[PDB]
């Protein structure tokens, strides 16, 4: 095959405000084979209730996907998306930065 | 404006036995109307939108008959290109295929498309007039002469000229309030000084439908691309797009620089400066 | 509205 690793977007649905109900999402794409491992992290630790889009692909066939789940955010709680595929050496982990 | 129908394909095979996943989206522009995934254990083409939901028993039953088809047709093609390329069963592999149609303002059509890719790259596609095939390698060019032969291009420019069209124009109109609207980015800019020597200016574009956008920066005035960065554009989760474009700045330049939008549900173009 | 016809690799 041809492999790609994935690009990844950590971000919330809305502008975060802290105390009120938001989504965090994410986004990965431009990635090759398929498969992937997607984790939405509090604190260091995987969140159990997780919704995801349906995979599709790009103009270059690389595929994406949406991981999202309900959250409010507060100032000292910690987010982060955690990402494993066959392209990385071990899981990516991109924290959760509410001007980005 | 333009508008579009795509369905969009995926087949990724499992080690030896075991069934291959098979998931199939359509969408119209870039609202997501249709799914049908194996891995959730999918039983029926499944509407995701309410303009689609309204259509009745028969219309549902004929897609779920056509959904699984389709999922056939790929089971056989992982088998076959297995054979073309001379790969063991024991290896992961993918098929991916698109189609559907164009059509401009006047809804009349545009074009159509129908390809597919093996392993992350092109493998077959429809040239632009429908009635040629484009061949990545010699495997490819096995299926370009039967198709040939069996005359598809001809059968598939029939659905893509008028069946897709024709759906699509009913889908636009039953869709009329959600589909026919456009959502124009929110837009701002934000100023982080990095340093006592630089500032980036990041320039945001929020809550847009269609998910077409292009940000630029300029600097007096003149296209500006170095020092700057550009994240693709991402969905929100409630049917609208984000992005953002940055540059890095000299501190005390920022009046120099100029973020500008455009966007289908602009009235113009925008221009923005940090001040 | 999918491809009423199949055709095979």
């Amino acid at each position: 095959m041809i492999q790609r690793t994935p690009k990844i977007q950590v971000y919330s649905r809305h502008p975060a405000e802290n105390g009120k109900s938001n989504f965090l999402n994410c986004y990965v794409s431009g990635f090759h084979p398929s498969d992937i491992e997607v984790d939405l992290l509090k604190n260091g630790e995987r969140i159990e209730k997780v919704e995801h889009s349906d995979l599709s692909f790009s103009k270059d066939w690389s595929f994406y996907l949406l991981y999202y789940t309900e959250f409010t955010p507060t100032e000292k709680d910690e987010y982060a998306c955690r990402v494993n595929h066959v392209t990385l050496s071990q899981p990516k982990i991109v924290k959760w930065d509410r001007d980005m | 404006g333009s508008h579009s129908m795509r369905y969009f394909f995926t087949s990724v095979s499992r080690p030896g036995r075991g069934e291959p996943r098979f998931i199939a989206v359509g969408y119209v522009d870039d609202t997501q109307f249709v799914r049908f995934d194996s891995d959730a254990a999918s039983q029926r083409m499944e509407p995701r939108a309410p303009w689609i939901e309204q259509e009745g028993p028969e219309y549902w039953d004929g897609e779920t008959r056509k959904v699984k088809a389709h999922s056939q047709t790929h089971r056989v093609d992982l088998g076959t290109l297995r054979g073309y390329y001379n790969q063991s069963e024991a290896g992961s592999h993918t098929v991916q295929r698109m189609y559907g149609c164009d059509v401009g303002s006047d809804w009349r059509f545009l074009r159509g498309y129908h390809q597919y890719a093996y392993d992350g790259k092109d493998y077959i596609a429809l040239k632009e007039d429908l009635r040629s095939w484009t061949a990545a390698d010699m495997a490819a060019q096995t299926t370009k002469h039967k198709w040939e032969a069996a005359h598809v291009a001809e059968q598939l420019r029939a659905y893509l000229e008028g069946t897709c069209v024709e759906w699509l124009r009913r889908y636009l109109e039953n869709g009329k309030e959600t589909l026919q609207r456009t959502d124009a980015p929110k837009t701002h800019m934000t100023h982080h000084a990095v340093s006592d020597h630089e500032a980036t200016l990041r320039c945001w574009a929020l809550s847009f439908y269609p998910a077409e956008i292009t940000l630029t920066w300029q600097r007096d005035g003149e296209d500006q691309t170095q020092d700057t960065e550009l994240v693709e554009t991402r969905p929100a989760g409630d049917g609208t797009f984000q992005k953002w474009a940055a540059v890095v700045v000299p501190s005390g330049q920022e009046q120099r620089y100029t973020c500008h939008v455009q966007h289908e549900g602009l009235p113009k173009p925008l221009t923005l400066r940090w001040e | 509205y999918l491809q009423p016809r199949t055709f095979l690799l």
